[PDB]
């Protein structure tokens, strides 16, 4: 909710260097702040919460500073970590120097608590339409921290002085901008830090920054229970799972795989290793997976290995249904693992042609081809500009109407062609396709309708590349193919008759029992219906 | 809890003996005979009772044919081709036997003897001998799941 | 292998409980286990290799694996016996084997009659199964197992019975408490003849099942049908409470590119059979039978001809001016990832398609987005952050965790606008990691190494990118005021530009 500033009263050092795994300039010093240390674990804070979702959305941090601003965005193109970045650390870019500035808490103290659910003007959707919530809210935050510094209370001198402040003018009481006056709170925290030293620091202390916010800790060992512990609870009650794999193949890697495959089923840990290849059948489609959120997120087995890793396929030496052993890759905003088979899937020996086309598909030359870069440029924007203008329309109906009569059906193959195959089928999408059309193209297109149906068994100057002798038909089939010219979606290819004459051819027990009997009934006689003292004319329209 | 009787035929005259019978929800034809004398549009049973422009088979879950004679079967092949009903008929064997053949000669004297534009054909009547189903003497067969 | 985790108590050989576990003895509950499961072994367990094997203390790899589909009955029928008995390693040890010598993703069918009883008094053992909160000294040990295993489901001792002696939690808390797979599958009370197949009938009916579904992009004349029906598959929660529908705003739109597609997280095995049909979309006909058929031209997915050249991906329309990132294995035609996929729905826009949900520029744009070297461009539509191998890595775990990770994602993130190639791939990947995150080591080596090549290379761009920093001194200067007009943060740097005229 609100974070104390960086006064450089009170610190303490923990002797944190850089962990290298393999085995004349100025050196940057390692000195941070406090705020800056406790917002420096909140990343591991969110691996618990990145397993229910993903995808979902980060949590930033706000201070009281000079920068006193609850400043964060919230639309689509800013959910990423490049813009939302500006926003957070607006109280000074990171400088190792004596900085006076924003040690005073009269800065402001207003539009505190407002950097964890508050929208902005950033994205055009509403409230409801993003997420909404009520007082359970996931995009709801609250302040936990495990740092080391002189005391607990040194940073809450700021934060009861910027709370003085606020109490000071609070005439304002009901105006605001767009948020809620928060009043008071209760907060929930847990402890959590590091590993790598001993318990030479506090272990049941709390610290206070407000008369409504008075936490209360204990002593619990942070690792061995934190996440050996607190995890798999967290991790199967939220609707995912945990599996074990080898970190290092011969920090801690975790891959991840669903419940449904364990359901659907019926001091080294060892696990297979393989190196990926160019030409190897050994990558299928992942019916199902499950997001991987491990404590260990910095791991070595992080960068490097995925290194080379950019073809995206993944190799698996099975010994002598394939199982695979590790995992890795690089989504940009979350960390996935997939799994094995597990249900009737036909995986191995599964449905492959093997054969003929796929894997030779070059009909369709880029010398000439390009031309329909204008009619289906219809692809997702980043960044938009100021204003837009030009022969256009709304983006509701008119794109697919434009997609539809433009790239709806635009396939190309070699394999099989009876209807558009022609020495002269010049005249397709490749180059017909143009803002400034022309009659010729479809004077070409018309005297090739029936230049196919007049010969088909010569071949083209272009490289080509039910008993036999079978070809008398191919003559007749042409010439009805030719007749269908003005027909399916071709208006401008339809021809009606331009050289036909010269060699082309032409064509109370007993009341619930009474009401259960009477429930179950049937349709009545339309004469019963309209009967009268029990009885019905026959014969009406006589 | 009733049942209810409605002889849209031969109800105070004898010919076209047609009687509809709702017991349970059952809704069952005890006959589907023809008159004999009337000229046209009253030779057969008035069908328009049991809600016209509309499937049978849905209203009646059986049709029971007593015997062959014309006042007892004779509307049958129009009544179930023409009308479209395509559910049971249950009638004794020698009732199934001699039945169509009463039918043909019967055909054959509207289509010689009177008129038939609005008669039913040889054809039609083998194509209503095919719903029927035999019942045996005292043979307590299970139309449906609670009628027999 | 996958082994099975067998009991190796001399108690094992004989009847399980303390008097009776439930029906008849063993035999019967194995015969009943062949007679009710035998058609679903015969056709979705032909491959599991078990082995019905002696063991003294645990589970081990010691005979020859088989192809055992139709005799896991028999490993608990008149099975063979040890002179040992090891309670401490029946379970613990067992799954301690199988998560190490066969892993926590291998097809294992844990079915046996065991007796899983604990001491006449203060020795249970309940660590076996339930270290997450019994037995917390064992805790930081391998226990519990938290891998994915086959349900090991002990029902002997009635709830009821045993509550007597003050019994019924040690014996009853077996089941439930063995990782929580789904739902617990414990029954308390008492047993009948139909309880021994109950715990191997729950996967009778859970092999296959019928579904409706078809994958094209907007109308098309020559669409993919799927006869068969693969297996559940969904992205969200809210979108597929119930069976898939479809409905009538159908679009085509996105383009399709493998440059710069990278493995996306699929989800959704949404597989086009090969085949082509007429408009009213037929079956069409649809040891390998596609051969026959084969011969005649297919549409199957729109990648299944770029699959071998550039290893292109089928994309699968979600919804008017929304769409995804799909992705594809490098395979030509043996498996290809023929089956598309969406980003499941969240708070931030996808998991890795970036801003789908916004439509701007389509042809005519100030940067081209065909690309050089897989840069930022809508062409094929991708997040405008790298992935973590990269960049824009947020990983802070540790002290010295966060410092590798800062190194590692900032080493090759300090490049100068020197080269075209990346001027606009992580331009901004590096300052801003550097300032936000406080990394010491990109601030000392990978800032110098920027700044000097950024001094050694030219400097004659636009003014946004070169005049900047003449007055970026004076501005942090007089920032001593810190007011909310002194600084301003809207949008972060962009690639366009404005069309201002220059006066
Ligand atoms: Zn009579």
């Amino acid at each position: 909710v609100f974070v104390v500033d960086h006064c450089p009263y009170m610190a303490e050092s923990c002797r944190q260097h850089v962990e290298f795994d393999m085995l004349i300039i100025p050196l940057a010093p390692i000195s941070k702040s406090l705020w800056t240390c406790s917002v420096e674990s909140s990343m591991e804070y969110c691996r618990i919460m990145y397993d229910i979702f993903p995808f979902k959305k980060l949590v930033n941090f706000i201070v009281s500073d000079s920068g006193a601003h609850v400043l964060n965005s919230w639309t689509q193109e800013d959910q990423n970590l490049q813009e939302l970045m500006a926003a957070l650390a607006a109280v000074g870019p990171p400088n190792p120097r004596a900085d006076p500035e924003c040690c005073s808490i009269l800065h402001g103290l207003v539009a505190a608590v407002e950097t964890l659910c508050k929208i902005t003007e950033y994205q055009h959707e509403a409230r409801t339409l993003l997420m909404e919530n009520a007082e359970r809210v996931g995009n709801r935050g609250r302040i936990i921290c495990i740092t080391n510094a002189k005391s607990d209370s040194h940073v809450r001198m700021l934060e009861d002085c910027v709370q003085e402040t606020i109490h000071e003018h609070n005439k304002l009481a009901a105006n605001s901008d767009h948020l809620m006056q928060i009043q008071k709170c209760e907060l929930v925290l847990i402890h959590t830090y590091p590993v790598g030293e001993d318990s030479l620091v506090s272990d049941r202390s709390k610290k206070e920054l407000s008369p409504v916010l008075t936490s209360e800790v204990h002593s619990v060992r942070a690792g061995r229970h934190l996440a050996t512990k607190l995890n798999i609870l967290v991790q199967q009650h939220f609707d995912l799972a945990s599996t074990t794999i080898t970190n290092i193949p011969m920090y801690d890697v975790e891959l991840l795989h669903h419940k449904d495959a364990h359901v659907d089923f019926l001091e080294t840990i060892t696990l297979k290793w393989c190196t990926p290849r160019t030409n190897n059948i050994e990558l299928h489609y992942c019916t199902g997976a499950y997001r991987i959120s491990p404590v260990d997120v910095n791991s070595r087995p992080s960068s490097c290995l995925t290194n080379f890793l950019l073809n995206g396929r993944s190799v698996l030496l099975e010994q002598p249904s394939k199982v695979i052993s590790h995992m890795l890759s690089s989504h940009g905003g979350e960390i996935f693992l997939h799994v094995l088979s597990s249900s009737r899937s036909i995986l191995e020996d599964p449905p492959s042609i093997s054969e003929g086309c796929g894997g030779r598909v070059t009909d369709y030359r880029i010398t000439d081809f390009g031309e329909f870069m204008r009619e289906n440029r219809l692809t997702p924007f980043l960044d938009p500009r100021y204003k837009i203008d030009g022969s256009l329309e709304v983006p509701l109906e008119r794109a697919k109407d434009q997609l539809e009569k433009h790239t709806r059906y635009w396939p190309m193959i070699i394999s099989q062609t009876t209807i558009f195959n022609m020495q002269a089928v010049v005249p397709l999408a490749s180059v017909i396709v143009k803002e400034s059309l022309t009659e010729e193209d479809v004077l070409n297109c018309q005297k090739t309708i029936y230049n196919l149906v007049d010969m088909e068994r010569k071949n083209d100057p272009l490289p080509i590349s039910p008993k036999r002798d079978e070809q008398y038909r191919i003559m007749w089939n042409e010439l009805e193919t030719l007749v269908r010219a003005h027909i399916n979606n071709s208006e401008k290819h339809q021809r009606v008759l331009e050289c036909l004459m010269a060699c082309r051819s032409k064509p109370s027990l007993w009341s619930n029992r009474i009401n259960t009997a009477n429930s179950r009934k049937h349709q009545e006689f339309a004469g019963r219906l309209n009967s009268v003292n029990n009885r019905a004319e026959l014969y009406q329209h006589l | 809890p009733e049942i209810r009787v409605t002889p849209l035929g031969a109800g105070q005259d004898v010919g076209r003996s047609c009687i509809l019978v709702s017991i349970a929800g059952k809704n069952v034809m005890l006959d589907c005979g023809m008159h004999m004398g009337f000229n046209d549009d009253r030779r057969f049973p008035d069908f328009s009772y049991i809600t016209q422009n509309g499937r049978l088979t849905d209203f009646l879950d059986c049709v029971i044919i007593s015997h062959f004679h014309l006042d007892h079967c004779g509307a049958l092949p129009y009544f179930s081709e023409m009308v479209g009903y395509d559910g049971p008929i249950y009638m004794t064997h020698p009732t199934q036997a001699i039945c169509p053949i009463l039918l043909e000669d019967y055909r054959k004297i509207a289509v010689d003897k009177k008129g038939e534009a609005n008669f039913f054909t040889s054809q039609m009547i083998k194509d209503c001998m095919k719903k029927v189903v035999a019942v045996h003497l005292h043979q307590t067969v299970q139309v449906d799941d609670e009628l027999e | 292998p996958t082994v099975v985790v067998m009991d190796v108590s001399l108690s094992m050989t004989r009847p399980v409980s303390i008097e009776g576990s439930e029906e008849y003895q063993r035999k019967h509950l194995a015969a009943h286990g062949l007679t009710m499961l035998f058609e679903h072994m015969a056709t979705n367990y032909k491959l599991e290799f078990t082995a019905l094997v002696v063991f003294s203390s645990l589970w081990e790899l010691m005979v020859p694996f088989t192809r055992d589909y139709n005799t896991l009955q028999e490993a608990l029928s008149n099975m063979d016996d040890y002179d040992k008995t090891c309670l401490e390693s029946a379970l613990v040890g067992v799954c301690n084997i199988v998560q190490q010598e066969w892993g926590g993703a291998i097809p294992c069918q844990v079915v046996l009659v065991t007796d899983g009883c604990l001491g006449i008094g203060r020795g249970s053992l309940r660590h076996s199964l339930a270290t997450q909160n019994q037995r917390s000294e064992s805790n930081r040990f391998p226990l519990p197992f938290p891998f994915p295993s086959k349900l090991y489901i002990m029902c002997m001792a009635n709830l009821e019975e045993l509550q007597s002696t003050d019994s019924l939690e040690c014996l009853e808390r077996l089941i439930d408490l063995n990782n929580g797979e789904g739902q617990i599958f414990t029954i308390d009370g008492p047993l009948c003849l139909k309880n021994v197949q109950s715990m191997f009938g729950k996967l009778i009916d859970l092999a296959y099942t019928p579904f409706h579904a078809v994958l094209k992009c907007g109308h098309l004349t020559a669409d993919v049908q799927v006869f068969p029906r693969p297996e559940p598959f969904v992205v969200d929660e809210e979108i597929d409470p119930i069976p898939k529908v479809i409905n009538t705003d159908l679009e085509i739109v996105g383009f399709i590119d493998i440059a710069d597609i990278s493995s996306p997280p699929v989800l959704s095995r949404h597989l086009v059979l090969p085949i082509a049909l007429n408009k009213e979309g037929d079956e069409v006909g649809t040891n390998s039978a596609n051969q026959i058929a084969g011969k005649i031209p297919n549409f199957c997915v729109l990648l299944h001809g770029s699959l071998k050249v550039e290893g292109m991906v089928a994309i699968v329309q979600l919804g008017p001016e929304w769409h995804g990132m799909l992705y594809s294995q490098a395979d030509s035609k043996k498996k290809s990832n023929l089956m598309m996929s969406l980003f499941e729905p969240g708070p931030e826009p996808l998991p890795w398609l970036g801003k789908m949900a916004q439509l701007g520029p389509i042809s005519d744009a100030k940067e081209n987005p065909y690309g050089e070297d897989d840069n930022k461009s809508p062409f094929p539509l991708q997040p405008k952050n790298k992935r973590s191998y990269a960049q824009n890595v947020t990983v802070w775990i540790k002290p010295s965790g966060l410092q590798t990770d800062v190194q590692k994602i900032l080493r090759n993130a300090r490049k100068l606008p020197e080269k075209t190639q990346t001027f606009y791939k992580e331009l901004n990947r590096l300052r801003k990691a550097a300032l936000a995150f406080g990394f010491l080591d990109l601030l000392k080596g990978v800032a110098d190494m920027l700044e000097r090549e950024c001094t050694l290379l030219p400097e004659t761009a636009h003014p946004d990118a070169a005049f900047q920093l003449t007055h970026a001194a004076q501005q942090l200067k007089l920032a001593s005021t810190g007011t909310s007009e002194y600084a301003a943060y809207d949008q972060n740097i962009t690639p366009l530009h404005t069309d201002f005229s220059g006066s």
